[PDB]
């Protein structure tokens, strides 16, 4: 994952430079000193990309060259057991509906419809997560 | 010596009477263990709770319009003219220990009774538990639902209240008095004269504590006797045929689980009677014709009738020197609703042509037209129920009241059609999913084929597999199919120690091996019984 | 300016342009081959069409084998 | 159904073989946490703008932070992170019950942190400062209470994962699920360290 | 593997030889699966007629009538499209 | 062995990955899309009643027309219960062939009727309409097994 990590490393370098230069040029040469909104946003997007790039670099050093990363890699090299990709499931729509019922409850300030949307969201997230772990019914 | 006492009492019972054979038949009677078959039990248990709480309430309720100044304990209503019914309802709420709780759990039990009757009706209608046999059972059940609706209507109207009295003035008075040929005659004969006649609440009290509940009890007895002696139908399954009942016997398992379910249902009802406020009559001042609120809704079971009243578009006819108010429209609508509900099994048999003795239910997906019609009817009922609530819907969810009314008006012909089409196609697509599972096996994780980059989901066949990879497709048998290896013998043996700590490996191995042996034994017993029946 | 003129313009110029462009483009020979005339020789390669109507055991090709042609009659005609 | 067409002992397995390949669930969780960092960045921007526009006395006169109750809770959150990492080690091993113990104590300490934050909220509200009451109160409550909502979400994730481990046998799939839940908890405690250093020490 | 196949013999009794077929509704034999198209066409036409008729009422409003007109128009358009397509054999 | 004149290559598996130039099509059938749709509708559900795979072969079936009809029927996926109507306008010939399972179901009686419909339509000058008419007539004649 060398290139995958290096992309985020480059983004981190650029965003750190942008945050530093913005902070300096806003502490001096601005009407009211540091802006404190753009500065924080730039610092923490630098943090975003830094976290992602650091994890990607850790993984790149932890893993040997994958076929995907390896030029001149035959299809047979990667041929094998791909993992579990979830088949058909109707839990995502229920999660979306529950979160929409919480969102409308927040918009129209209805604590009762917030409380229920959140319950709804917990139930549907539990269903989605347990979908492929609910053992056979034991009677 | 409890064993000796039990043996002696059994001998005494079998000597005085001879109930051995009948009792053994009752104990050995087999009941299917499907969850959807407990929906009627919910209604039965809620009815029992209703009876028990209603006796307590009758011990303290005084039905009368005799005007009285409160002079009670509730300060916000002191010196205000009120009927004795309202005064004694307030006394139950305040000056009787646990009276508020008892009346609240009574009203919550009424709401659960209506809701569970509705859910049971949905179950039976969608699973076809009414055709050829049990059609009369469906008929009497429809009568029971209507009686429950009007029983709750008279119940929450029993304590003369602003809200409930306004509901009475609307429905019982206006609708009754608008009926063309005999409307005023029915009104005067029910109310002993004009609307506020001094006998309305006593008459409703009689109807609500003795007459209608007596009929409900008789019809529930008939219903349960019919279910008992016309053995309960069951979903298609491994060993389940039209001439057998696969399940559990009454004595060891069914009886205990039904009693436990009764306990849990009454616990839910008590918890809700405590924690949730129902019908705060003290907030709802005494009935006065000049006073009214903005809510003015009936309980959720009569909410569809009220919504019909609201939505119907003010069509009145004036024959020669007469008037035909809009109340007759809703009255005829209710009549049609009840007639169709009562006569559906006969309508369905006339339409389709099936008079065969059906003991195996059919999954709602397997009957697209009937599930579509039921979905359409439920959509219409929900539309009417929310139309009745359009006032609060408009208030809270910021939508103009006229907009809500006209949304209901247009939807009650648009939404039923949309839901019919969607439900029909949804049922057919559920059938298609079942067929795809039958012919391809269950779905699993993807695998990349060795030589080439083909991706294959690596299914798992549910039946015998052909010489090559693809399996021999099975034939649909009217029973649900496992669409997740999750629910099959795949990744289902966690360490059986505990939540925090393990158990010894010997104990864990013994337990898991015994469980696997029990599963093998059960599946083999079902398979052998199925083979014996069909061979 | 000339409310009626502006309304007519906004309602008509799109229609006039649509008509002109449809005449230009929709009236062009498509890529679909022209219908085969009976008089003309049959130049296209043989075309065998099948219904895919009934159920065919299992979708898997293997196991089908070749039981045989098992002919079951015949017919003939000359237009 | 001879044995199985899919030669796997788990209906659900790791989404890719993690020994040679990256764990997709971990990668997705890390990316999403990096996004939640930007959400908290927006909250931090709000707080810092309010701080800048304050007229010297950043915490207004009515408000007074209670380090006595803010230091124990952050220490407990750090301890929760350590116990969560121990549970991660258990999950990396096959130690189902060790993972369960570690995650249960982590959940208990996170609940203690939430209750301590609620107690400090009650005390602060009693002593004047309130969301509508002041800009400091509002920005502080938005930041710390959104973090508290994230902590509650982490608690829900903990209990939900524990239920999953109860209902299905431990596999690399559940080990990875525990790992990503721990990633979320570590992100939550890190943003709490940032919020503590900002609200209380830096002020 | 821990699942047993199901054998079902439900009592049957129209014989389904006319109407819908298994290729269109896989469980045609297992329950009521065909609603005559005339029923749905007439139902749509009557729903449109009811929507139009609700225009006549005691409402000074006009957006209500326009909404009724639009919904009735789309209902009639759907019914007409379906009827025309089935008349021509599901073409265009 | 040779793939299509340009742009079509044999892949790692059996499937041949083929291409067509951007402006042109792939089917190249010399019939209107609507009439092809009508014929497909016939073969698909107007034959569902017959429960026998109905097939149409417009290609040229030369030499012994009967025998070439037999083997092009053999090429049908399920010749056991199949009814192949072959028309060669280069020879102005119709040949109908049937599978062994398609016997005594009214197919033999319908054979002259279908061929007559096809011939009438062809002499009128409509290959596709004749094919549709023949398919309809034969499907009506044939009863499900
Ligand atoms: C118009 C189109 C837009 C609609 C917008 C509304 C979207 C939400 C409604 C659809 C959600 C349900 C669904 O998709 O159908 C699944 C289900 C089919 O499942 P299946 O996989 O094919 O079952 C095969 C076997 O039974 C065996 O399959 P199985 O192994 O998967 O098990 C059966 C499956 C089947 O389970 C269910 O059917 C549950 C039905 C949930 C309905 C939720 C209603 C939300 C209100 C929407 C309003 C419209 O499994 C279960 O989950 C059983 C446990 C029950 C869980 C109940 C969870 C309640 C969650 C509440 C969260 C809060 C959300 C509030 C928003 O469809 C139905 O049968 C129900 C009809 C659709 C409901 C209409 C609601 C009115
Ligand atoms: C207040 C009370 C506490 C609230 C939380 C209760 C929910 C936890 C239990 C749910 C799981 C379950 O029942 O299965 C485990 C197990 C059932 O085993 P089984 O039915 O023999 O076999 C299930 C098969 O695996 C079949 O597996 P499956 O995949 O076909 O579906 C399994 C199961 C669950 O599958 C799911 O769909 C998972 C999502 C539901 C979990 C909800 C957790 C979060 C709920 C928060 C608030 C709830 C609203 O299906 C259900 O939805 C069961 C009904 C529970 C609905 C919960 C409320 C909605 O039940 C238990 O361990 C105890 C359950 C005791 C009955 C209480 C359920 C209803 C009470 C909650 C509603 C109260 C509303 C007032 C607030
Ligand atoms: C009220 C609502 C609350 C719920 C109550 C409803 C419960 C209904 C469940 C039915 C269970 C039942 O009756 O089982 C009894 C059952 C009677 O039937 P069986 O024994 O099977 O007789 C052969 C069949 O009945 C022969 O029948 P089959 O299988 O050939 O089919 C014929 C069937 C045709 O099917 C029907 O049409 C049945 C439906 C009846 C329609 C409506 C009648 C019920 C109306 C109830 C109204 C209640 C108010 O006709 C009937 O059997 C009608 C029987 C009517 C009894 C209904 C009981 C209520 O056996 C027993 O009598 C066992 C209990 C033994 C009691 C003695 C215990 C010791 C004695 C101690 C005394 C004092 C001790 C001091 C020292
Ligand atoms: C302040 C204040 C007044 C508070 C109190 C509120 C108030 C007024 C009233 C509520 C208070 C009370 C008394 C609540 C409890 C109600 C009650 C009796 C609950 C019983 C549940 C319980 C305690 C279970 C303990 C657990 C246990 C060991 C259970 C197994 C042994 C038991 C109890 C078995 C009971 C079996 C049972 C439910 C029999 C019901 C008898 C009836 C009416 C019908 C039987 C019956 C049933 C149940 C069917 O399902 C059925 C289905 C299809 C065809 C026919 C039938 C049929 O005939
Ligand atoms: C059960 C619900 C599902 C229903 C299904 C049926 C779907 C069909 C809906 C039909 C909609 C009809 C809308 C028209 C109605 C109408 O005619 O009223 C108008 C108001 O127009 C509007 O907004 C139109 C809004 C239409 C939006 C419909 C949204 C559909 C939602 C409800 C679907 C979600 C359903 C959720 C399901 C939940 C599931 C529960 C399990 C004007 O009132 P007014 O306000 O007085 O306007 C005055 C001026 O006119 C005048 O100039 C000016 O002077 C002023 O006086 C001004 O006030
Ligand atoms: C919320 C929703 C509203 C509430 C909905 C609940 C009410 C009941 C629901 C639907 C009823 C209408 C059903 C559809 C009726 C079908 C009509 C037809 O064309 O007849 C064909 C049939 C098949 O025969 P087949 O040999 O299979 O041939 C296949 C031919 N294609 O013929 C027959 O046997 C029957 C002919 C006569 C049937 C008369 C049924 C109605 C009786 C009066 C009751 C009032 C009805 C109220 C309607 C709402
Ligand atoms: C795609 C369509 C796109 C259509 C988009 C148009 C949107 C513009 C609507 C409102 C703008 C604000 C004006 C607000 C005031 C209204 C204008 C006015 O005054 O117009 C004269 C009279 C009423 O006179 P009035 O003095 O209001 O008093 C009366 C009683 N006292 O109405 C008329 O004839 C002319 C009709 C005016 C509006 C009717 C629009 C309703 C719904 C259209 C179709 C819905 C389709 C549903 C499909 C399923
Ligand atoms: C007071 C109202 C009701 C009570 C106490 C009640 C009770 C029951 C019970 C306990 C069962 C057996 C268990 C089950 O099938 O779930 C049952 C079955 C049945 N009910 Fe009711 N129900 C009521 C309302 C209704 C309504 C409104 C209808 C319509 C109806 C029709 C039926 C039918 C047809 C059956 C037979 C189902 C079968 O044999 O599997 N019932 N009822
Ligand atoms: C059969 C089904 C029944 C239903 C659906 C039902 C429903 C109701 C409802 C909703 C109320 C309103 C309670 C309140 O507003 O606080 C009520 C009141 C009452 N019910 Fe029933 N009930 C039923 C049976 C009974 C029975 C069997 C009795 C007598 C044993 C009874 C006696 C009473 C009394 C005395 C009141 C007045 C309580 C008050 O005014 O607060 N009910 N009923």
């Amino acid at each position: 994952m060398h290139i995958e990590a290096r992309l985020f490393e480059i983004l981190t370098a650029f965003f750190a430079l942008a945050a530093v230069v913005y902070a300096v040029l806003t502490a001096m040469f601005a009407t009211g000193g540091v802006e404190w909104a753009g500065t924080t946003a730039l610092v923490l997007t630098t943090g975003l990309t830094l976290i992602t790039g650091t994890f990607f670099r850790f993984v790149a050093r932890r893993l040997d060259t994958r076929p995907e990363d390896y030029e001149d890699a035959e299809i047979s090299d990667g041929a094998g057991e791909l993992g579990f990709f979830a088949p058909h499931s109707w839990w995502p729509i229920l999660i979306s509906l529950s979160f929409s019922t919480a969102a409308v409850g927040a918009a129209l300030w209805l604590p009762w419809l917030i409380a229920a949307g959140v319950a709804f969201v917990i139930t549907s997230v539990c269903g989605l997560v347990f979908e492929y772990y609910w053992g056979p019914e034991k009677h | 010596d409890f064993a000796k006492l039990a043996a002696a009492q059994g001998d005494a019972i079998d000597s005085r009477y001879h109930p051995s054979a009948a009792v053994r038949r009752q104990l050995n009677k087999v009941f299917p263990t499907h969850w959807s078959f407990l929906l009627g039990e919910i209604a039965l248990y809620s009815f029992i709770i209703l009876l028990l709480t209603g006796v307590w309430l009758t011990l303290f309720f005084d039905p009368s319009m005799a005007h009285v100044t409160y002079d009670g304990v509730y300060q916000p209503l002191r010196g205000v003219q009120m009927s004795r019914a309202y005064e004694t309802a307030l006394d139950i709420s305040f000056e009787v220990r646990g009276g508020l709780f008892v009346r609240q759990v009574h009203h919550w039990a009424a709401l659960m009774f209506a809701a569970s009757i509705m859910v049971h009706l949905a179950r039976i209608f969608f699973t076809g538990a009414f055709r050829r046999p049990r059609e009369a059972n469906w008929v009497i059940g429809s009568l029971l639902l209507i009686l429950a609706m009007f029983e709750g209507f008279f119940g929450y109207s029993l304590p003369d209240d602003l809200l409930s009295g306004t509901g009475i003035r609307a429905a019982l008075s206006g609708i009754t008095m608008g009926i063309p040929v005999i409307g005023t005659w029915m009104h005067w004969a029910l109310f002993g004269g004009d609307f506020p006649g001094e006998i309305l609440i006593p008459r409703l009290y009689a109807l609500h504590i003795l007459l209608i509940p007596g009929i409900i009890l008789a019809l529930i007895g008939a219903h349960l006797a019919l279910v008992w002696f016309q053995k309960h139908t069951q979903f298609p399954g491994p060993g389940r045929t039209e001439t057998n009942v696969v399940g559990v016997r009454v004595m060891p398992v069914f009886a205990v689980k039904s009693g436990a379910f009764f306990a849990m249902i009454t616990g839910v009802l008590g918890l809700m009677g405590g924690l949730l406020t129902i019908n705060p009559i003290w907030n709802l001042g005494p009935y006065k014709p000049s006073q009214v609120s903005a809510g003015s809704q009936p309980d959720f079971y009569m909410m569809w009738t009220d919504g019909l009243i609201r939505l119907w578009p003010a069509w009145e006819f004036y024959p020669f020197g007469h008037t035909i108010p809009q109340g007759v429209w809703v009255a005829v609508g209710m009549g049609l609703v009840f007639a169709l509900l009562i006569a559906y099994p006969f309508i369905e048999k006339k339409v389709t042509g099936d008079d065969a003795h059906h003991n195996l239910l059919q999954r709602p997906r397997d009957v697209p037209v009937r599930t579509a019609i039921g979905s359409m009817a439920i959509a219409l009922y929900l539309l009417l129920t929310f139309a009745c609530m359009n006032d609060i819907i408009a208030l809270k969810f910021h939508i103009s009241l006229n907009a809500t009314t006209w949304i209901g008006r247009i939807g009650m012909v648009v939404l039923p059609a949309i839901v019919y089409f969607v439900a029909y196609r949804w049922a057919i697509s559920l059938q298609r999913s079942d067929r795809e599972v039958l012919e391809h096996g269950v779905e699993t994780g993807i695998i990349k084929r060795l030589p080439h980059g083909a991706y294959v989901e690596l299914h798992q066949p549910l039946g015998p597999v052909d010489e090559h990879g693809h399996p021999i497709p099975l034939e649909y048998a009217g029973a649900p199919l496992p669409k997740r290896m999750n629910k099959l013998g795949s990744g289902g043996a966690p360490g059986t120690g505990s939540f925090l700590f393990p158990d010894p490996a010997v104990e864990h191995e013994a337990l898991t091996e015994a469980a696997h042996a029990s599963e093998h034994k059960s599946l083999t017993a079902l398979k052998e019984h199925q083979d014996r029946i069909h061979g | 300016m000339s409310t009626a003129l502006t309304h007519g313009l906004i309602g008509g110029v799109p229609l006039v342009l649509f008509a002109v462009l449809a005449l230009i483009f929709l009236t062009r020979k498509g890529p679909h081959p022209d219908t085969y005339k009976m008089s003309d020789p049959w130049t296209h390669a043989p075309i065998l069409w099948a219904a895919e109507e009934p159920r065919e055991h299992g979708h898997g090709g293997h196991g089908h084998d070749s039981h045989g042609v098992v002919i079951g009659g015949g017919a003939s005609g000359k237009w | 159904m001879t044995s199985a067409v899919g030669t796997s002992g788990t209906a659900i397995t790791s989404r890719v073989h993690s020994l040679n390949r990256p764990n997709m669930v971990s990668v997705g969780t890390i990316v999403w946490l990096s996004s939640e960092l930007m959400f908290f960045a927006g909250l931090f921007a709000m707080y810092f703008t309010a701080r800048a526009q304050a007229g010297g006395a950043w915490p207004p006169e009515p408000t007074e932070l209670n380090l006595a109750l803010a230091v124990p809770v952050t220490l407990v959150l750090i301890a929760s992170s350590f116990t969560c990492q121990m549970g991660v080690f258990a999950a990396e091993r096959g130690d189902v019950f060790g993972l369960r113990r570690w995650y249960v104590i982590t959940f208990l300490m996170g609940l203690f942190f939430v209750l301590g934050q609620g107690y400090e909220y009650i005390h602060l509200v009693e002593h004047g400062t309130t969301i509508p009451g002041s800009a400091y109160g509002s920005v502080f409550y938005l930041a710390t209470g959104f973090h508290g909502l994230h902590v509650i979400g982490g608690l829900v994730a903990f209990v939900l994962l524990l239920a999953r481990t109860k209902m299905s046998k431990f596999t690399p799939a559940q080990a990875t699920a525990a790992i990503v839940v721990s990633y979320y908890w570590h992100f939550v405690d890190i943003v709490w360290i940032a919020l503590f250093a900002t609200i209380y020490f830096v002020r | 593997m821990s699942s047993t196949q199901d054998r079902s013999q439900l009592d049957p009794e129209v014989e389904r030889h006319t109407g819908v077929d298994v290729e269109d509704v896989p469980s045609a034999e297992w329950g009521w699966s065909h609603m005559p198209i005339g029923v749905m066409h007439i139902g749509g036409l009557l729903s449109a007629a009811f929507l139009l008729v609700m225009m006549r009422g005691n409402h000074v409003g006009h957006v209500e009538d326009w909404f009724l007109i639009g919904f009735a128009a789309v209902i009639v358009a759907l019914v007409g499209r379906n009827w025309w397509l089935r008349r021509r054999g599901w073409i265009r | 062995e040779l793939d299509l004149p340009y742009g079509s290559a044999l892949t790692s598996s059996g499937r041949i990955s083929a291409v067509t130039e951007p402006g042109e099509l792939s089917v190249h059938y010399p019939f209107p899309t609507m009439d092809l749709v009508v014929l497909d509708d016939a073969l698909k559900y107007g034959s569902r009643a017959a429960k026998a795979r109905f097939a149409v072969y417009i290609g040229p079936l030369g030499a012994d027309t009967a025998a070439t009809a037999r083997e092009i029927l053999a090429n049908v996926p399920t010749p056991e219960n199949a009814v192949l109507l072959a028309v060669s306008p280069d020879q102005r010939a119709i040949e109908v062939v049937y599978g062994a399972d398609v016997k005594g179901r009214g197919i033999e009686s319908a054979a002259p009727l279908g061929v007559s419909a096809a011939a009438a339509s062809f002499k009128e000058g409509n290959l596709i309409d004749g094919l549709i008419s023949a398919v309809r007539v034969m499907s009506a004649g044939v009863s499900p097994a």
